[PDB]
C-alpha cells in the first residue's frame, strides 16, 4: 500500500492568528496556536 | 410476549449504533466491534444498554460470544407484587 | 511488507585491487556494451595497472584511469573516443556508481570515475557502466580520503595495483599485445 | 502525459502526479488552492482506470524482464482482478463499482475452493484469471461511453469555457 | 508473445488496439483446462510460491 | 515544606528525584484537590530546583506545566501559572525551556477566565515577561 | 474519568488503536503530516486529536532526544567497550518520519577491532561473535505508532533491518549494525541487528532506562493523559521503584524457578546414636506472574535411590525437568526469560536450555 | 473499589502494630 | 465449564433458550451433575428467587433421564448445608424446590425428617417455606391427596 503525505494541517486559522475562535468549543479545527 | 417490540428494539439499536458510526466516518463493521459500544464508560466505552442481541438472529456478534439482556436483570411485575404483599405482612 | 528498489540486473563482474583495498564492480553489459567491453579489455590488457586516481572532488567523484596520471590522457580500445550511451533506468541517484569521464559528447576515453554522492547534473552526460558492490563500497570511499593539493589532486594519490575480471559477459574480447 | 497536461493546463503547480497515478499535493494547501485544485469524479475515475491498467501491464512487463515466471505472473493477474477495491480506489469515485467487486470476490471463492481441493493447500499460487478479467471488461464496456461523455464535457469546459448563462 | 494490430494517431497521442480476441470455443476451453491442471500442479510442487509486489 | 528545603540549602540535592517524582505523580491524582497544591509546591521549590543546577528537572517542569495551561478548573490553573511565574524568576528569559514565543501567545486567550486566582497569577506572569 | 465539543473527540483517541487498523477491507494508507502515524480511511476527529498529540515537531523531538541519550550512554562506556570514538551524525531533519529509508543515527568507531556476530534480536541471548569482524558500527532508531492489528515490535524491527540493509537506497557506512524500534502507541521497544561483546547488556539497560526516563517520552505520555483526561486515583503509585517486575510481566511470558524444596531430607537416630538421613518427596517450584500459573513438579524419592551426592543431582535434575516441561509446552506459551532464585541453578539450566537458545536466564537480586 | 474502598489505599505505621503487639 | 454455564444462562431470555444454548454446546455429560449443581447454586446464590433458574433445572431433567437423577441427588446434597446456608437463600430454595415438586420433577421428600433430635433451625425454615410455597400452588387439598398416598 502506497503512502501519500497528508501535508494539509487542520489548524484553525482564526485561532492560530488571533487566539479566539468564533465557533468556540464547537470548532471543527485544531485550536493549536502559533507553530512554524 | 410482543414480537413486534423485540423487532423494533433490534432495528432501533442498530439505528443508533449505525448513527454513531456515521458520526465518525465509517460504516465498516470491523471498525466497530461491539466492545466499543458495550463497554461501561468507566473503561471508556459508551455504556450502551443492549436488549437487542437476543434471538431469527437479532444482531451480529464478532465471535460466538454473548451479550446480556436488560430483561433478565429486572424482576417481573408479578413476582415483585407477591413479594410486596409478603414483605409487608412479615413487616407488620 | 514491500520496499521496492528498481534497477535493471547487471552482468559481468570485475575486481579492482587498489591501495584502498578491493573494489568489486558489477557492470551493466546489456545497457552499456561499448564502455563495458572497453573496460573489460583494458583490464585484461593490464592497462589500468599502477594507474593513480588523479582527481578527487569531496562528496562528488573520485577520478582515475589515466596511464599518464596527468588526467588529460588515456585512450580506448577502439582507436578513438567512442560513443556515449544513456538510459532512463540508469541515473545518478547515489554514490557507488562507476561511470565514464569525458570532455564532451562521444568523448569517452579510458578514464572513469566513482560517484562519492548524488550528481543530478551529470545525467544524460556521462555513461554509467557499473556500480560498486556494497560489501566493497567502503573501500571505494577510502579512495576519496586524502589530503588534496592544488587542482583537485591528492598529495598521495591511491593507485590501482592490479585487475581481475571475475565474470566476462563478452565472448569475443581479444586483448591487444 | 494526459493527466499531467490537464494539471498544468490549469496551472496547478502544487499538485504532483506520480507514475502509478496517485495524485498528491506538493505542500500543505491554502484555502484558495484547495478550491481550485479539486478534481471531479470524471478526472478521478479516469485516473483510477489508468491505475488498474498500469498494474496489469507492469505485471507483464516484469514477466518479460525475467523477474517473475509464468506461473507467478498468472497468479498476480488473478490477484489484481480480485483485489481491485484494495489496490485502486475506483469505488471512491463511483460507488456502483462495488457490484463488480462483489462478483470478483465470489468468483475467487468459487475458483479457489475447487482449485485447492486435494494435496494443494491455502497457499498463494492460483492462476486462473479468465473470470476476474471478464468482469472488468464488462465494466469497461459500459463505463467507456460514460467517461467519453464526462471527459468530453470536462475538456469542453476547459477549452470553451464554463457556460456563462446558467440559463 | 502476442502481437497485435494497432492504430496510432500519426501524432503519437493515442494508440488504440484495433482487434477482437476471437477464439475457437472448444479449443479455448481446453487450453484453460490445461492451465487449471498446470497451475494446480505448480502450487502443489513449489516449496514457497513467491507472489509479485504491487505496483 | 518550603521552609524546610530552603533551610537545608543544597544538602537537599540527593533528595530531589524522589521529591519531583512525587510532584508529578501527585501532579495528576484526582484533579481539583491536589493539583493546585502540587503546583504551589513547585512554585515554592523553584529556586532550590534551580541553584543546584538540575536542568532536566527544569525541562520537566517547564513543558509539563506548559501542558496544563488548558486545564478548565480555575483554582488549579491559577496555581499552575504561579508555578510558571516562580520558574521564570530562577531561569532567565533566553534559557526558558518553553521559549517565550511558545508560551506568551498561549497565555493571551486565558484573560477571559473570570474566576479570580487565574486572572491574578496570569496578569502577574504577563507582567514579568512583558517587563 | 474526568469527574458539541471534545468528549466525542476524546472517545476516538481511547479506541484509536481499534478504530484505525492496519488490516481493513478497503483503505488508502496515509501518513500524518510531520508524524509517522498511518491512518486507514479518513477519520476527521482521530486526525485532529492525533495532531494535538504531536505538535511543534514532538515526533522529531522524541527521535532526537532518544538518539542523544544513546550518544551519552556510549560516551560513558568508551573504555569498557574498546570504542575509539562515538559520533552522532547530525540527523537529516526529516529522517524521523520518513518511512522509506533511514540514515545512521550513531557511529561507533572501535579502538582496535570488533568480532561481530550474526543478526539477532535484542531479547536474544546466545550468539557467536566468530561470524565476522569490523571497525565502524552504526545504530538506527525507528519510531512507529502501533495499532490493534500489529503491535508486535520485534517482527517489525527485524523486518525494517533486513529491508534497509538489503536495499541500495539506504546509506550505511558498514554492513554491521543494529536497528532499534520503539512503538510509542504501546510503549514497546525491541531491536534486531548485529552485536559485539558488551553491546547487548549496555543496550538492554539503556533502553529499559530510557523508556522510564526520557523527558520527550514523558511529554508524549502526559499529552496522551490530558487528551484522554484520564487521571489516576491513587497517589505514590503502587510499588514501582525501578524494579524489573513491572516491565517483567509485560507481554513476555517469563517464569520464576525455585529449587529449594526439590531436595529435602528427614533425620532420625539409630541404636548407635548416629543421626541418619532419609530424603523425602521434593518438588520443583515454577510460577508465572501474569497468569498466576503454578507448575509444581512433584519429585518422588525414587529419583534419589543410588547416585552419589544428592545436592548436585537435585540441581541438574531440576534444570532437566524444566527443560522437558518447556519442551512439552506449545510455542505460544514458551517463556522469553527464566529467572532463578538460587544462582547455583544458573549453570545447569543454561546447559539444559541450549535446545532453546533464545530463553534468557537471570538471577534474582530480589529474594522472594 | 479503587476509589470506593478507601480515601487512601496506603497508610503506613506500626503504631497499631506495636500497641496491640504486646 | 462452570464459567461457560453462567454466561450462557445470564445471556438468555426465557428458560427455554438457556437449555438450547447449553445443550447445543454439547459439553461433556458426566459433569451433568456439577452443571446442574451449577444452576441450583448459581441462582440460589443469586439474590432473590426468580422463576427462571428453577425451571431450567427441571427441563434439564426431562430431556435426559440422568438430569432428573442429578437433581434428586443435589437435593440430598442439601442435608450437609441445611444448617449452614444463611437465612436469605432458604427463601429462594424453599419455593425453588417447591416448583420442582408441585410440577412433579413428591416422595423424594421422605428423606427429610422432623425432630428436635436433628433438624437445623436453618433446615426448619427451609422446609417451612417449602410447604408454604408448594401449598400455595396445590392449594392444600391436592396436597391432602399427595401426602395421603405419600
Ligand atoms: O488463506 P489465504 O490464502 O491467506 O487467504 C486469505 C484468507 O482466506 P482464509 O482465511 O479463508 O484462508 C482471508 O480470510 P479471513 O482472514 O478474512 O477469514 C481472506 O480474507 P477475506 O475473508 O476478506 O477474503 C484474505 O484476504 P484479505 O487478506 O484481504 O482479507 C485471503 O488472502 P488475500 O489477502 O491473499 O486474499
Ligand atoms: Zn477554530
Amino acid at each position: 500500500a502506497t503512502v501519500r503525505w497528508d501535508y494539509q494541517p487542520d489548524i484553525c486559522k482564526d485561532y492560530k492568528e488571533t487566539g479566539f475562535c468564533g465557533f468556540g468549543d464547537s470548532c471543527k479545527f485544531l485550536h493549536d496556536r502559533s507553530d512554524y | 410476549n410482543t414480537q413486534e417490540l423485540l423487532d423494533l428494539l433490534v432495528k432501533c439499536e442498530n439505528k443508533i449504533q449505525t448513527r454513531i458510526k456515521i458520526g465518525l466516518n465509517s460504516k465498516m463493521p470491523s471498525r466497530f466491534p461491539p466492545v466499543v459500544f458495550y463497554t461501561p464508560k468507566e473503561l471508556g466505552g459508551l455504556g450502551m444498554l443492549s436488549m437487542g442481541h437476543v434471538l431469527r438472529s437479532g444482531m451480529s456478534h464478532e465471535e460466538d460470544q454473548l451479550i446480556p439482556n436488560l430483561y433478565r436483570y429486572i424482576q417481573p411485575w408479578e413476582s415483585e407484587f407477591i413479594d410486596s404483599q409478603r414483605v409487608w405482612a412479615e413487616y407488620a | 511488507s514491500n520496499i521496492y528498489i528498481q534497477e535493471p540486473p547487471t552482468n559481468g563482474k570485475v575486481l579492482l585491487k587498489t591501495t584502498a583495498g578491493d573494489i568489486d564492480i558489477e557492470l551493466w553489459s546489456k545497457e552499456a556494451p561499448k564502455a563495458c567491453r572497453n573496460f573489460i579489455q583494458l583490464c585484461l590488457e593490464a592497462y589500468y595497472d599502477n594507474t593513480i586516481f588523479h582527481r578527487v572532488v569531496p562528496g562528488f567523484i573520485v577520478q582515475g584511469g589515466d596511464p599518464t596520471g596527468t588526467g588529460s590522457g588515456g585512450e580506448s580500445i577502439y582507436g578513438a573516443p567512442f560513443k556515449d550511451e544513456f538510459h532512463s533506468r540508469l541515473r545518478f541517484n547515489r554514490r557507488g556508481l562507476v561511470a565514464m569521464a569525458n570532455a564532451g559528447s562521444h568523448d569517452n576515453g579510458s578514464q572513469f570515475f566513482f560517484t562519492l554522492g548524488r550528481a543530478d547534473e551529470l545525467n544524460n552526460k556521462h555513461t554509467i557502466f557499473g556500480k560498486v558492490t556494497g560489501d566493497t563500497v567502503y573501500n571505494m570511499l577510502r579512495l576519496s580520503e586524502v589530503d588534496i593539493d592544488d587542482d583537485e589532486r591528492p598529495h598521495n594519490p591511491h593507485k590501482i595495483k592490479s585487475c581481475e575480471v571475475l565474470f566476462n559477459p563478452f565472448d569475443d574480447i581479444i586483448p591487444r599485445e | 502525459n494526459m493527466l499531467n497536461l490537464l494539471i498544468h493546463r490549469k496551472n496547478l503547480n502544487y499538485l504532483h502526479l506520480d507514475y502509478n497515478f496517485n495524485l498528491k499535493p506538493v505542500k500543505t494547501l491554502t484555502t484558495k488552492e484547495r478550491k481550485k485544485s479539486r478534481f471531479g469524479n470524471a478526472f478521478h475515475l479516469c485516473r483510477e482506470v489508468l491505475r488498474l491498467t498500469k498494474l496489469v501491464v507492469d505485471s507483464h512487463v516484469q514477466y518479460r524482464l525475467g523477474n517473475v515466471d509464468a506461473f507467478q505472473l498468472a497468479d498476480g493477474l488473478q490477484y489484481i482482478f480480485a483485489h481491485v477495491g484494495q489496490l485502486t480506489g475506483m469505488y471512491r469515485y463511483k460507488y456502483k463499482l462495488m457490484r463488480q467487486i462483489r462478483m470478483c470476490k465470489d468468483l475467487k471463492h468459487l475458483i479457489y475452493y475447487r482449485f485447492n481441493t486435494g494435496p494443494v493447500g491455502k497457499g498463494p499460487g492460483c492462476g486462473f484469471w479468465a473470470a476476474g478479467w471478464r468482469v472488468w471488461l464488462f465494466f469497461m464496456r459500459g463505463i467507456t461511453p460514460l467517461l467519453e461523455r464526462w471527459l468530453g464535457n470536462l475538456l469542453a469546459r476547459q477549452f470553451e469555457g464554463r457556460h456563462s448563462k446558467g440559463v | 508473445i502476442r502481437d497485435v494490430p494497432v492504430l496510432y494517431h500519426i501524432t503519437g497521442a493515442i494508440s488504440f488496439v484495433n482487434e477482437i480476441p476471437w477464439v475457437i470455443e472448444p479449443v479455448y476451453i481446453s487450453q484453460w483446462g490445461s492451465m487449471w491442471i498446470m497451475m494446480r500442479r505448480e502450487k502443489r510442487d513449489r516449496r514457497h510460491f513467491k507472489r509479485m509486489r504491487f505496483p | 515544606f518550603g521552609t524546610v528545603v530552603n533551610a537545608l540549602g543544597k544538602r537537599v540535592k540527593p533528595y530531589l528525584p524522589q521529591i519531583c517524582g512525587t510532584v508529578l505523580w501527585r501532579l495528576n491524582n484526582k484533579s481539583a484537590k491536589v493539583r493546585q497544591q502540587a503546583a504551589d509546591l513547585i512554585s515554592r521549590t523553584a529556586v532550590v530546583m534551580k541553584t543546584c543546577q538540575e536542568e532536566k528537572l527544569m525541562g520537566h517542569l517547564g513543558v509539563v506545566l506548559y501542558e496544563y495551561l488548558g486545564e478548565e478548573y480555575p483554582e488549579v490553573l491559577g496555581s499552575i501559572l504561579g508555578a510558571l511565574k516562580a520558574i521564570v524568576n530562577v531561569i532567565g528569559m533566553h534559557k526558558m525551556t518553553p521559549p517565550i514565543k511558545d508560551l506568551l501567545p498561549r497565555l493571551t486567550p486565558i484573560l477571559k477566565n473570570r474566576h479570580e486566582k487565574v486572572q491574578e497569577n496570569c496578569i502577574d506572569l504577563v507582567g514579568r515577561i512583558a517587563d | 474519568w474526568e469527574k458539541n465539543q471534545i468528549p466525542n473527540r476524546r472517545f476516538t483517541l481511547w479506541w484509536s488503536p481499534t478504530i484505525n487498523r492496519a488490516n481493513v477491507y478497503v483503505g488508502f494508507q496515509v501518513q500524518l503530516d510531520l508524524t509517522g502515524i498511518f491512518m486507514h480511511g479518513k477519520i476527521p476527529t482521530l486526525k485532529i486529536s492525533l495532531i494535538q498529540i504531536f505538535r511543534a515537531h514532538l515526533w522529531q523531538k522524541i527521535h532526537e532526544s532518544i538518539v542523544m541519550d544513546l550518544c551519552q550512554v556510549f560516551d560513558q562506556e568508551l573504555d569498557a567497550l574498546e570504542i575509539e570514538t562515538v559520533q552522532k551524525e547530525t540527523i537529516h531533519p526529516r529522517k524521523s518520519y520518513k518511512m522509506n529509508s533511514s540514515c545512521a543515527d550513531i557511529l561507533l568507531f572501535a579502538s582496535y577491532k570488533w568480532n561481530v556476530s550474526r543478526p539477532s534480536l535484542l531479547a536474544d541471548s546466545k550468539d557467536v561473535m566468530d561470524s565476522t569482524t569490523t571497525q565502524k558500527y552504526w545504530i538506527d532508531i525507528q519510531l512507529r505508532w502501533g495499532d490493534y492489528d500489529s503491535h508486535d515490535i520485534e517482527r517489525y524491527a527485524r523486518a525494517k533491518f533486513l529491508d534497509y540493509t538489503t536495499d541500495n537506497m539506504s546509506i550505511y557506512p558498514s554492513p554491521t549494525g543494529v536497528l532499534i524500534a520503539i512503538d510509542l502507541a504501546y510503549n514497546l521497544h525491541s531491536a534486531y541487528g548485529n552485536w559485539f561483546p558488551g553491546s547487548k547488556p549496555l543496550i538492554q539497560q539503556a533502553m529499559a532506562k530510557i523508556m522510564k526516563a526520557n523527558p520527550a517520552l514523558y511529554v508524549l505520555r502526559e499529552r496522551i493523559r490530558k487528551g484522554l483526561q484520564l487521571y489516576s486515583s491513587e497517589p505514590t503509585e503502587p510499588y514501582l521503584s525501578s524494579q524489573n517486575y513491572g516491565e517483567l510481566f509485560s507481554n513476555q511470558i517469563i517464569w520464576f524457578v525455585d529449587d529449594t524444596n526439590v531436595y529435602r531430607v528427614t533425620i532420625h537416630k539409630t541404636f548407635e546414636g548416629n543421626l541418619t538421613t532419609k530424603p523425602i518427596n521434593g518438588a520443583i517450584f515454577i510460577f508465572n506472574p501474569r497468569t498466576g500459573q503454578l507448575f509444581l513438579k512433584i519429585i518422588h524419592t525414587s529419583v534419589w535411590a543410588g547416585q552419589k551426592r544428592l545436592g548436585q543431582l537435585a540441581k541438574w535434575k531440576t534444570a532437566e525437568e524444566v527443560a522437558a516441561l518447556i519442551r512439552s509446552l506449545p510455542v505460544e506459551e514458551q517463556p522469553k526469560q527464566i529467572i532463578v532464585t538460587r544462582k547455583g541453578m544458573l549453570d545447569p539450566l543454561e546447559v539444559h536450555l541450549l535446545d532453546f537458545p533464545n530463553i534468557v536466564i537471570k538471577g534474582s537480586e530480589l529474594q522472594l | 473499589g479503587g476509589k470506593d474502598m478507601a480515601q487512601s489505599i496506603y497508610r503506613p505505621s506500626k503504631n497499631l502494630d506495636k500497641d496491640m503487639y504486646g | 465449564f462452570r464459567r461457560t454455564i453462567y454466561l450462557a444462562i445470564q445471556s438468555s431470555l426465557d428458560f427455554e433458550e438457556c437449555a438450547h444454548k447449553l445443550l447445543k454446546m454439547e459439553f461433556p455429560e458426566s459433569q451433568t451433575k456439577e452443571l446442574c449443581n451449577m444452576i441450583l447454586d448459581c441462582c440460589a446464590q443469586q439474590r432473590t428467587y426468580e422463576k427462571f433458574f428453577g425451571l431450567l433445572a427441571g427441563r434439564f431433567c426431562m430431556l435426559k433421564k440422568e438430569y432428573m437423577e442429578s437433581f434428586e441427588g443435589i437435593f440430598k446434597e442439601q442435608y450437609d448445608t441445611i444448617h449452614r446456608l444463611e437465612t436469605n437463600k432458604l427463601r429462594n430454595v424453599a419455593k425453588m424446590f417447591a416448583h420442582l415438586l408441585y410440577t412433579d420433577s413428591w416422595s423424594v421428600l421422605e428423606c427429610i425428617k422432623l425432630s428436635e433430635e436433628t433438624t437445623t433451625s436453618s433446615s426448619r425454615i427451609f422446609v417451612k417455606i417449602f410447604f408454604q410455597e408448594l401449598c400455595e400452588y396445590m392449594g392444600l387439598p391436592k396436597l391432602n391427596a399427595r401426602l395421603k398416598d405419600e
